[PDB]
C-alpha cells in the first residue's frame, strides 16, 4: 500500500512503546497517549481523504473531541495525584500492592 | 508552495531578528557581572479544563456556516441550537456548583 | 524530490515521535509533540484536508497541548543516557526503514508498502464548487444527528465529571 | 449482545456512515463506489461463511481498488524497466512523455 | 485478467474548442440554450454507459455543435462578445454581476441577429428528458451471476421432540 | 411574574438579554413566514449536474429543453 | 449459533410463530420450582432483616412467589420456542440435504461379527 | 456526591454500555467505551482518598491504552475493508489488536495487572460496577467479532486468565482482590468457549454477574472488606454467614449449585469440538479458585473466629442498609441448576 | 516460534541426534528468553549486569533442559529401537527433570521435575501419536 501509512503506523508504535515504558512521570505517559491519538487522527484522515468517502470526514473530529475530553480527564487525575503526593511520579502510586 | 515560501520567509526573518537581538549586544564586551514545588491553584486548572471542553464544543460548532447550506434545515437548526444549548448548560452547571469562583 | 513531500513530512513525524517518546522531560516532550503535530498537520494538508489540518492547529495544538503545557508548568518543577540512547535507536531503525524502502521500492515491516511517493494514489477528477471533506463535515448536523447527541452529551458529562473529581470533597 | 434496537424501532442511528455506497451529501461518489456496491450486492443475505468463498472475486477487486497494491506494483515494474532501459541506453522517452507536446484541449 | 481495450489515437482526434474559460463562461447560457440536445444525449450516454469509451461519438457531436455555436457567434456578434468576455476575463472570480452592460450589449445583439434568448433563472438546472436511439445498457456494472441465497424456513412450528434433550431434563 | 422580571432586569441585565435573545432564537423560526423560503432556496441550488432521463414516451411533466414551460421554476425567487 | 434466525426480526422475546406451540401448563413442574424459588426468596428476605421467617410479610412473600412465577412463565415459553426452532431447523436441514445424511443399512447381529474377549 | 449527579452519571455509564451493545458502526462502539470510562471515573473517586485516585489513575491508563488500540484496529479495518460495520474484521492484525484491546478492557491475563489494584482501591459498590457491568460491553464486541478472532490467541488468553486468577487469590486476605482474581479466572472461562458456542459465554456471564453481585451485596450488607473483618459476621448476623457459604460454594463450581452450570456447559460444548485436554486443564485449575473460596468459608461460616466486646452494642441495631435484591440474587446464584435448560433463551 | 516446533517435530525419532538436540535446545532457549523477559519485566534487577546474569541463567537453564531432553530421548530411541514410543520421552523428561535439579542446586526439585516433566513429555508424545488437540479448531 501507500508508503506514508507505514510511517504513521510506526509513529503509533513508537508512541505505544513510549506509553508502554514509563520513565518517571505521568505527564510523559499522557503525552505518549495523545501522540497515539494524533497518529490515529492523521491515519484516519489520510484513509478518508484517500477514498473520497464523504460522510466519514466528520469522524476524525469526533475522535479528536472524545479523546481530548479523555485527555482532560487524565489531566484531572494527574492533578489529583500531584496534589496528593507532591509530584506526578508514578512510583508514588504504589499503595495498591497491599 | 507560495505559502511554504512565505512561512519559511517569516521564520527566517524571525530567526534573523532573534540572532541580531542576541549577538549584536554581545559585540560590545561589557563588564563581567559577578556580584551576587510551586504553589498550586485548582482554579487555574479548572479554567484551563473549562477552556478545553468549551473549545471542543467550539470544534463541534465550527462547520455551522457550511451546515446552513443543507437541505435538512429542520434537523440542522435543531442540532445547531442543541449544541449551543449544551454549551450554555455546561456554562450554567459550571456556574451553579461554584466552578467560576475567584477567577469568575 | 518535491513529489515525495508527504513522505518527507511523515519521516519528520516519526522522528518527532521518537523524540518525545524518549521522554527527556514532559516540557520537551510537549514541545516534541507540538512539532510532530505541526508536521502531521502538514501531512493532512497535503492530501486536501484543509479544515482537518486547521482542526489540528486550532483544537489539538490550539487547546489541548496548551492545557498540557499549562498543567506541566503547574504540576512539575521547571525542568540523559537512556533518553538519548533510545532516541538514536529509534532514529537508526527509522533511517534503516527509509534506506530499505528507497533501495528496493518495496518493504514489509508488518504489511507490504510501496516505495514510490504517495502522489500515485490520488484521484484524477474534480469536486466542483465544493470540497468533499467540507461538505462531509457540514453533514454532521443534517445526517449526523445521533452522533451530535452522544458527543454533546459526553462533553456535558465531561464538564460534570471534572467538576466532581477535582473538588476533593 | 447485539441488541438491534435500530431495526426494532426503525431508527437510522448509524447505518448512514457505515459504508461508502450509502447516501452521501450532494451525491458525491467514493473512489470505490461501484466495487463496494458489487461486493455488497454479492454478499447480501448469504452469510459470512458463504461470502468468504463465493464473493472472493468482488472482494479482491474491491480491496485492490482501495489499496491499489497490484496497480502500484505494475507501475513499479513499468517504471523500473524504463529506468533500466535508460541506464542501458536502449530507450529514449517520447516527446509526449517529456513535456514538449502542447497538451490536448 | 483481461486486456483493457482502449480506442486508437485516430478515434480521439477531433477539432478542439481552443478558447479560454472566460470565453466559455461568457456565452455559457446561450451554449446551454442552443446546444441542449447533443449535450444531453452525451451526458445521458455518459451516466448510463458509465464508460467514456462508449461515449466517443456523442462527445464528437458535442464538440461539433460547440464549434458551430462559436462560429455562429463569430460571424454576427464577434465584437460585443469580445467586449463581454474581456470584462468577464478581468475579474479573478469572473463575476457575472460585474459586467451587466456588456452582457446587455451581447444579449441585445444576439437576440436581434441570431434570435437566441438567454435562459431565465432556474432553466438550465432543470432535469430534462432525452430521446435516444441507442439501447438501454443491460448490465453497465458488468455484474456477474449473483450467489443463490440460503433457503428460508417454512412449515408449522411443531414442539421439541422430548423436550430440551439436555442429558436428563425431560422437558 | 412582572415584579420578578423587573427585579432580574434591574439586577442582572446581561443574563436577561441572554435568555431573551436565546428565546427568540428558539421560538421565532417556527413563526416566521420566510422559514419555508430558506428550504426552497437551499434545495433549488444546483450543486450537481441535472442528469436527464431517457424519454420513454410518457413523461409530460419533464421538459425536453430548459426553455420549455413545464418543469420546476424559480419565478418565486426572482420575485419574492 | 442460531443468530441468523433472530436477525431478520430482532429483539422479539416471543415471535408470532411462537404461538403455534403449546404453552406451559400452570402445573408445569419447572414453573412450580420457580415458585419454590420465590418462596425461598421470601424466606431469606424475612431472615436477613430479622423478621419472623414464616409469619412476617405474607403479602411480600406472595409477591415474591407471584413475581417469579410471572417471569418464569415467559422464560419457559421462550425456552420451549428456542428448542422447537432448533429441532425445526435441524429437520429442515436434514430434509434439504439428503446427500449428507445417507440411509445407513441396518445389519442384524447374525451378520455383525464382533470380537469376543473372555473374562477369565 | 450529589444524588442527582450520581443518577445522571450512572445513566451515562449505562448509556455507554448500551451504545456499545446496540450500534452497528465502529466509531459508535469506540464512543460507547469512551462514554463508559469517562462516566465511571467519578464512581471510583466517590470517597476521595489517595487509594481511589491511584486506582482511578491506573484504570484510566489501562482503559485509555485499550481504547487507542481499539481505534487502531478500527482504522486498519477501514484500510483493509473500506467500511465500518460492526461484524467480523477483515485483517488478522486488526483482529489481534482488537482482541488485545478487549482483553485489556476486561482485564484478562496477562493484561490482568490492573484488576486487583483498582478493585482494592475503590469502594464495594464501584467495585461491583467494575466487575459486573463493565464486562458487558467488551463481551458484546467479542460476540460480534468472533468469525475473525484468532483461536490460538483467545485460548492462550483464556488459559492464562484461568491460571493467574487461580493462583492470585491463594495469597489474599482482602476481599476485593479475591473478587478481582475470581473475575480474571471467570473471564478466562467465558472467552475459552467463545469461538465454540457464545451462548455458553452469555450463560457464564449472566451466572457470574449474579454470583458476584450476590457477594458484593453481602460485603456491603456486612461492611466487611477483609477476611478477618468478614470473620465477625457470625456474631452479628448469622444468616449472612450461611449466604456467603452457599454463594462461595456456588462460585467454586460445586454441584448441585448453579455455579457448576456455566463451567459444566462449557466443558459440554468444548468436548463436542474434540478438545479434551483444554477443558480438563480448565476444570483442574478451577480447584485453586475453590481453594481460596474454601479458605473464606472456613474463616467465616464453618468456624467461629473470636469477636470483640464492642459487638454487643451492634447486637442492639438492625441492618438499615438497602439490601437490594439480595434474597433474589442469593436464590438465583445457588438453586438454579434444576432450571439449567433455560440457557436456550440466550440462543 | 512455531517454525521452531515445526523443525523439531518433523524429524523422525532416533535418526538425526545433533539436529534434534539443537532444535530442542533452541525451543528451550526461546522459552527461557520469554521467562527471562517477563522476569526482568515484572521485577526490576539491581543493575544491568545482574539483569543480563538472570537472563543468561534462565536461558541456559531452559536450554540445558531442552538439550538433555532431546539428547536423552534420541539416544533412548536409538538403544531401544522404538521410535513411536512414549517411554523414550518419559526417560527424556526425567533427564530434563534431573537437569533442572542440577541447575536449581536441589535434589527434591529434581525428583519432582523428573516425575512431572516425564509424565508431561509422555502426554505430549501420546498427543503426537493419537492426534490430541489442545487448541482444537471449532467444528460444531
Ligand atoms: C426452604 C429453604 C430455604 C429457606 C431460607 C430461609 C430459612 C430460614 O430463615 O429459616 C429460619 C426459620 C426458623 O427460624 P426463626 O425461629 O424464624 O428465626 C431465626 C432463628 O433465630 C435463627 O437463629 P440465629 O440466626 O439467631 O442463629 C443461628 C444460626 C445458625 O447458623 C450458623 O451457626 C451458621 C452456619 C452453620 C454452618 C453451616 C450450615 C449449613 C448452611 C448452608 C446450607 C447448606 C445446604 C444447602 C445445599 C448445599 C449447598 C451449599 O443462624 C440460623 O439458623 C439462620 C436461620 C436460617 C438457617 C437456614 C438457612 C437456609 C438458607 C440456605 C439454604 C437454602 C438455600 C440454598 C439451597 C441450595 C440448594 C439445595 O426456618 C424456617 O422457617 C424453615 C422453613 C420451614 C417451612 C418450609 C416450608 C416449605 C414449603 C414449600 C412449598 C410451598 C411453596 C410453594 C411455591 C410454589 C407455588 C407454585
Ligand atoms: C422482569 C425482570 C425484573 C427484574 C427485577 C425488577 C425489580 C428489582 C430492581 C429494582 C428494585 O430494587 O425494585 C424494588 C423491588 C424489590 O426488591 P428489594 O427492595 O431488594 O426487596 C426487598 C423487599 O422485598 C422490599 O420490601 P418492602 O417492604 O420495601 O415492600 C414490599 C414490596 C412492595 O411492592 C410494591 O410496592 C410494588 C408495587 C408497585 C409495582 C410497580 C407499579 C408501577 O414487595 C416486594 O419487594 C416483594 C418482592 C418483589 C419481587 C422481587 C424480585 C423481582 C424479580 C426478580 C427476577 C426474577 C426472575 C426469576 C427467573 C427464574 C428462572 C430463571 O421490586 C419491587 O418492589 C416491585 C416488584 C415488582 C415485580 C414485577 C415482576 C414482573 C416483572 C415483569
Ligand atoms: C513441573 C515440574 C516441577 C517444577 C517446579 C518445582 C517446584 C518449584 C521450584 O523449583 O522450587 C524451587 C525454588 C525455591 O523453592 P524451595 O525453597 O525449594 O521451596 C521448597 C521447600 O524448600 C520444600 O523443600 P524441598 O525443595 O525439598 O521440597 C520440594 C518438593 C520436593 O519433594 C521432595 O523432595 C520429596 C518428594 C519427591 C518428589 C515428588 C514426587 C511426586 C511424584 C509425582 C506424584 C505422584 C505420581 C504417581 C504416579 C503413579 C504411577 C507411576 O518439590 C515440590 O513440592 C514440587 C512439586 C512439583 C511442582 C509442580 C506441580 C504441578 C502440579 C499440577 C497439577 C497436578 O523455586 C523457585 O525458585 C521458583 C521458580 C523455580 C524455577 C522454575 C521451575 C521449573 C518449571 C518447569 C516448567 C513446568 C511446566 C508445568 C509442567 C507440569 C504441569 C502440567
Ligand atoms: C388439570 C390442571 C391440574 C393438573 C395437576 C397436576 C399436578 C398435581 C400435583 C400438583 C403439584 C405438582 C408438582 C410438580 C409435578 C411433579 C414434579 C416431579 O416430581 O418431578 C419428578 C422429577 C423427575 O422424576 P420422574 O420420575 O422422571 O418424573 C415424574 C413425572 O413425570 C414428573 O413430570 P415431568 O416428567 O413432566 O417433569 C419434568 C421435569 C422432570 O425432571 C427431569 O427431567 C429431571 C431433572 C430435574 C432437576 C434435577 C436437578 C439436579 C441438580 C440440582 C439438585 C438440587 C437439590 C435437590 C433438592 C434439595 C432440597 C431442596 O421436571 C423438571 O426438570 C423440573 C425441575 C425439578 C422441579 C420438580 C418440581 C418441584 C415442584 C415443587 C417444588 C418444591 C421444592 C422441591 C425441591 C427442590 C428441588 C427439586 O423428580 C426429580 O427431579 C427429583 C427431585 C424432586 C422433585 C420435586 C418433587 C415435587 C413435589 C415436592 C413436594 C415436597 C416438597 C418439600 C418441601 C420443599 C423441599 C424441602
Ligand atoms: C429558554 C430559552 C433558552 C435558554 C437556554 C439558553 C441560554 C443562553 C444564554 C446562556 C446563559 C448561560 C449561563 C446561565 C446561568 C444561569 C444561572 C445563574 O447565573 O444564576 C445566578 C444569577 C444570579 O447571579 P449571582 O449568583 O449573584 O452572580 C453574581 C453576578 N452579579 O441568577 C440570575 O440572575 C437569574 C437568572 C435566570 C433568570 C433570567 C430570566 C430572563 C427572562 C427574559 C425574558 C424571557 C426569555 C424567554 C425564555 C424563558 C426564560 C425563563
Ligand atoms: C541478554 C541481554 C538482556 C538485556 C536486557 C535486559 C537488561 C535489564 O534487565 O536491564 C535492567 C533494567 C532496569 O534498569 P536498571 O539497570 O535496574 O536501572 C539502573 C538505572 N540506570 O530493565 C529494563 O530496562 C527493563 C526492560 C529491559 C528489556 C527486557 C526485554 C528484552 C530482554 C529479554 C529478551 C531478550
Ligand atoms: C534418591 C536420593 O538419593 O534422594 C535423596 C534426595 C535428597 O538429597 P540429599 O540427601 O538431601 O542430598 O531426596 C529427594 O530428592 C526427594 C525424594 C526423591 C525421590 C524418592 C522416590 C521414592 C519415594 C517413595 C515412594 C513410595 C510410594
Ligand atoms: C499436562 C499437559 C499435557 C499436554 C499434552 C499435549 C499433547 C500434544 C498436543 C499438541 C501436539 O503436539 O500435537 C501434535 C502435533 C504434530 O502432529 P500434527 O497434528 O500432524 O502436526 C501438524 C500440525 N498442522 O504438533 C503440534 O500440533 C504442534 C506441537 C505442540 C507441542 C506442545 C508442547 C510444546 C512444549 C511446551 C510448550
Amino acid at each position: 500500500m501507500s508508503l506514508v501509512y507505514m510511517n504513521i503506523m510506526m509513529a503509533f508504535t513508537v508512541s505505544l512503546t513510549g506509553l508502554l515504558m514509563y520513565r518517571s512521570h505521568l505527564m510523559s505517559s499522557l503525552l505518549c497517549l495523545e501522540g497515539m491519538m494524533l497518529s490515529l487522527f492523521i491515519l484516519a484522515t489520510l484513509m478518508i481523504l484517500n477514498s473520497h468517502f464523504t460522510l466519514a470526514s466528520m469522524m476524525p473530529i469526533i475522535l479528536l473531541v472524545f479523546a481530548a475530553c479523555e485527555a482532560a480527564l487524565g489531566l484531572s487525575l494527574l492533578v489529583m495525584v500531584s496534589n496528593t503526593y507532591g509530584t506526578d511520579y508514578v512510583q508514588n502510586l504504589n499503595l495498591l500492592q497491599c | 508552495m507560495n505559502l511554504m515560501i512565505t512561512l519559511l520567509t517569516n521564520f527566517t526573518l524571525a530567526t534573523l531578528l532573534v540572532t541580531i537581538a542576541f549577538w549584536l549586544p554581545q559585540l560590545n564586551v561589557y563588564s563581567e557581572k559577578t556580584s551576587p514545588r510551586l504553589p498550586f491553584s485548582m482554579k487555574f486548572f479548572l479554567v484551563a479544563i473549562t477552556f478545553l471542553l468549551f473549545d471542543l464544543e467550539i470544534a463541534l460548532l465550527l462547520p455551522l456556516p457550511w451546515a446552513s447550506q443543507t437541505t435538512n434545515l429542520n434537523t440542522m437548526l435543531t442540532m445547531a441550537l442543541l449544541l449551543i444549548f449544551l454549551l450554555a448548560v455546561s456554562l450554567a452547571y459550571e456556574w451553579t456548583q461554584k466552578g467560576l469562583e475567584w477567577t469568575e | 524530490m518535491m513529489t515525495y513531500i508527504v513522505f518527507i513530512l511523515s519521516i519528520i513525524f516519526v522522528m518527532g515521535f521518537v523524540g518525545f517518546s524518549s521522554k527527556p522531560s514532559p516540557i520537551y516532550g510537549g514541545l516534541g509533540l507540538i512539532v510532530s503535530g505541526g508536521v502531521g498537520c502538514g501531512i493532512v494538508l497535503n492530501f486536501g484536508g484543509s479544515f482537518l489540518g486547521l482542526m489540528v492547529f486550532l483544537i489539538y495544538l490550539g487547546g489541548m497541548m496548551v492545557v498540557f503545557g499549562y498543567t506541566t508548568a503547574m504540576a512539575t518543577e521547571q525542568y540523559n543516557k537512556v533518553v538519548l540512547g533510545t532516541f538514536i535507536t529509534g532514529l537508526l531503525m527509522e533511517f534503516l526503514m527509509v534506506y530499505y524502502v528507497l533501495k528496493d521500492k518495496e518493504v514489509e515491516i508488518v504489511f507490504k508498502f510501496n516505495g514510490m511517493g504517495d502522489w500515485v494514489i490520488y484521484d484524477t477528477g474534480d469536486s466542483g464548487f465544493f470540497s468533499e471533506e467540507a461538505m462531509g463535515i457540514a453533514a454532521l448536523y443534517s445526517y449526523g444527528t445521533w452522533l451530535v447527541i452522544v458527543t454533546g452529551w459526553s462533553l456535558l458529562i465531561g464538564v460534570v465529571v471534572i467538576m466532581e473529581i477535582t473538588r476533593g470533597n | 449482545p447485539f441488541f438491534d434496537v435500530q431495526k426494532k424501532l426503525g431508527v437510522d442511528l448509524d447505518h448512514w456512515m457505515t459504508i461508502q455506497s450509502a447516501e452521501q451529501p450532494h451525491r458525491i461518489p467514493a473512489r470505490c463506489h461501484a466495487f463496494e456496491k458489487e461486493w455488497i450486492e454479492c454478499a447480501h443475505g448469504i452469510g459470512s461463511i458463504r461470502a468468504e468463498k463465493e464473493c472472493k472475486i468482488e472482494f479482491e477487486d474491491f480491496r485492490e481498488c482501495l489499496l491499489r497494491q497490484k496497480t502500484m506494483k505494475r507501475l513499479n515494474a513499468i517504471k523500473r524497466q524504463r529506468d533500466k532501459l535508460i541506464k542501458e541506453g536502449k530507450y529514449t522517452p517520447p516527446p509526449h512523455h517529456s513535456g514538449q507536446e502542447d497538451l490536448r484541449p | 485478467p483481461g486486456i483493457v481495450e482502449l480506442p486508437s489515437l485516430e478515434d480521439l482526434k477531433v477539432q478542439e474548442v481552443k478558447v479560454s474559460s472566460s470565453v466559455l463562461k461568457a456565452a455559457a447560457h446561450h451554449y446551454g440554450a442552443q446546444c441542449d440536445k447533443p449535450n444531453k444525449e452525451f451526458m445521458l450516454c455518459r451516466w448510463e454507459e458509465k464508460d467514456p469509451r462508449r461515449c466517443l461519438e456523442e462527445g464528437k457531436l458535442v464538440n461539433q455543435c460547440a464549434l458551430e455555436f462559436f462560429r455562429q457567434i463569430k460571424r454576427h456578434c464577434a465584437e460585443p462578445f469580445t467586449e463581454y468576455w474581456t470584462c468577464i476575463d478581468y475579474s479573478g472570480l469572473q463575476l457575472f454581476r460585474r459586467c451587466r452592460k456588456e452582457q446587455a450589449q451581447f444579449d441585445k445583439c444576439v437576440l436581434d441577429k441570431l434570435g437566441w434568448v438567454r435562459p431565465d433563472l432556474g432553466e438550465l438546472s432543470k432535469v430534462t428528458k432525452v430521446k435516444t436511439d441507442r439501447p438501454l445498457p443491460e448490465n453497465p456494472y458488468h455484474s456477474r451471476a449473483r450467489p443463490e441465497p440460503n433457503p428460508e424456513v417454512e412449515g408449522d412450528l411443531k414442539p421439541a421432540r422430548h423436550g430440551s434433550r439436555l442429558f436428563f431434563w425431560t422437558m | 411574574v412582572a415584579a420578578f422580571l423587573k427585579n432580574v432586569w434591574a439586577k442582572e441585565p446581561v443574563l436577561v438579554a441572554s435568555f431573551a435573545i436565546a428565546g427568540l432564537a428558539v421560538i421565532l423560526p417556527t413563526l416566521s413566514p420566510y422559514t419555508k423560503y430558506s428550504l426552497m432556496i437551499n434545495r433549488a441550488t444546483p450543486y450537481n449536474y441535472p442528469v436527464p432521463l431517457r424519454d420513454d414516451g410518457n413523461m409530460p411533466d419533464v421538459p425536453s429543453h430548459p426553455q420549455d414551460p413545464q418543469g420546476p421554476s424559480l419565478e418565486w425567487l426572482k420575485r419574492l | 449459533m442460531m443468530t441468523g434466525r433472530q436477525a431478520r426480526a430482532p429483539l422479539q422475546f416471543l415471535p408470532d410463530e411462537a404461538r403455534s406451540l403449546p404453552p406451559p401448563k400452570l402445573t408445569d413442574p419447572r414453573l412450580a420450582y420457580i415458585g419454590f424459588l420465590g418462596y425461598c426468596s421470601g424466606l431469606i428476605d424475612n431472615a436477613i432483616r430479622r423478621r419472623p421467617v414464616l409469619s412476617a410479610g405474607l403479602h411480600r412473600q406472595f409477591l415474591y412467589i407471584t413475581s417469579f412465577v410471572f417471569v418464569g412463565y415467559y422464560l419457559l415459553k421462550r425456552q420451549d420456542y428456542m428448542y422447537a426452532v432448533r429441532d425445526h431447523d435441524m429437520f429442515s436441514y436434514i430434509k434439504s440435504h439428503p446427500e449428507d445424511f445417507p440411509e445407513k443399512d441396518k445389519k442384524t447381529y447374525r451378520e455383525v461379527f464382533e470380537e469376543f474377549h473372555p473374562v477369565r | 456526591m450529589n444524588p442527582i449527579i450520581l443518577i445522571i452519571i450512572l445513566m451515562t455509564v449505562m448509556l455507554g454500555t448500551i451504545i456499545v451493545m446496540i450500534s452497528t458502526h465502529w466509531l459508535l462502539i469506540w464512543i460507547g467505551f469512551e462514554m463508559n470510562m469517562l462516566a465511571i471515573i467519578p464512581i471510583m473517586m466517590k470517597k476521595h482518598n489517595p487509594r481511589a485516585t491511584e486506582a482511578s489513575t491506573k484504570y484510566f491508563l489501562t482503559q485509555s491504552t485499550a481504547s487507542m488500540l481499539l481505534m487502531m484496529a478500527i482504522i486498519i479495518n477501514l484500510m483493509f475493508s473500506g467500511q465500518w460495520t460492526v461484524m467480523k474484521l477483515f485483517n488478522p492484525m486488526a483482529s489481534m489488536l482488537m482482541t488485545m484491546a478487549l482483553a485489556m478492557k476486561l482485564g484478562m491475563a496477562p493484561f490482568h495487572f490492573w484488576v486487583p489494584e483498582v478493585t482494592q482501591g475503590i469502594p464495594l459498590s464501584s467495585g461491583l460496577i467494575l466487575l459486573t457491568w463493565q464486562k458487558l460491553a467488551p463481551m458484546s464486541v467479542l460476540y460480534q467479532i468472533l468469525p475473525s478472532i484468532n483461536l490460538d490467541l483467545i485460548l492462550t488468553l483464556s488459559i492464562l486468565s484461568i491460571t493467574i486468577g487461580g493462583w492470585g487469590g491463594l495469597n489474599q486476605t482482602q476481599l476485593r482482590k479475591i473478587m478481582a482474581y475470581s473475575s480474571i479466572a471467570h473471564m478466562g472461562w467465558m472467552t475459552a468457549v467463545l469461538l465454540y458456542n457464545p451462548t455458553m459465554t452469555l450463560l457464564n456471564l449472566i451466572i457470574y454477574i449474579i454470583m458476584t453481585s450476590t457477594m458484593f451485596t453481602l460485603f456491603m450488607a456486612n461492611s466487611t472488606t477483609t477476611t478477618l473483618s468478614l470473620s465477625h459476621t457470625w456474631n452479628k448476623a448469622p444468616i449472612m454467614t450461611i449466604l456467603v457459604l452457599i454463594t462461595l460454594l456456588s462460585m467454586g463450581g460445586l454441584p448441585p449449585l448453579s455455579g457448576f452450570m456455566p463451567k459444566w456447559m462449557i466443558i459440554q460444548e468444548m468436548t463436542k469440538n474434540d478438545s479434551i485436554i483444554l477443558p480438563t486443564l480448565m476444570a483442574i485449575t478451577a480447584l485453586l479458585n475453590l481453594y481460596f473460596y474454601m479458605r473464606l468459608t472456613y474463616s467465616t461460616a464453618l468456624t467461629m473466629f473470636p469477636s470483640t466486646n464492642n459487638m454487643k452494642m451492634k447486637w442492639q441495631f438492625p441492618t438499615t442498609k438497602r439490601m437490594t435484591l439480595l434474597p433474589t440474587m442469593t436464590v438465583l446464584s445457588t438453586m438454579l441448576l434444576p432450571l439449567t435448560p433455560i440457557l436456550s433463551i440466550l440462543e | 516460534a512455531k517454525t521452531l516446533l515445526h523443525q523439531y517435530w518433523d524429524i523422525p525419532e532416533g535418526t538425526e541426534c545433533h539436529r534434534k538436540t539443537y532444535a530442542a535446545t533452541s525451543i528451550g532457549g526461546a522459552s527461557g528468553l520469554v521467562v527471562s523477559a517477563y522476569s526482568v519485566a515484572l521485577k526490576t534487577p539491581t543493575s544491568f549486569l545482574e539483569g543480563v546474569a538472570r537472563t543468561g541463567r534462565y536461558t541456559f537453564t531452559a536450554a540445558a533442559i531442552g538439550a538433555i531432553f532431546g539428547l536423552t530421548s534420541c539416544i533412548s530411541a536409538q538403544v531401544r529401537e522404538k521410535p513411536d514410543d512414549p517411554l523414550n520421552y518419559l526417560i527424556g523428561g526425567c533427564a530434563g527433570g534431573l537437569t533442572l535439579g542440577a541447575r536449581t542446586r536441589s535434589y527434591g526439585i529434581g525428583a519432582a521435575a523428573c516425575a512431572y516433566m516425564g509424565l508431561t513429555a509422555a502426554l505430549v508424545k501420546m498427543g503426537q501419536l493419537e492426534g490430541w488437540k489442545v487448541f482444537a479448531e471449532p467444528k460444531v
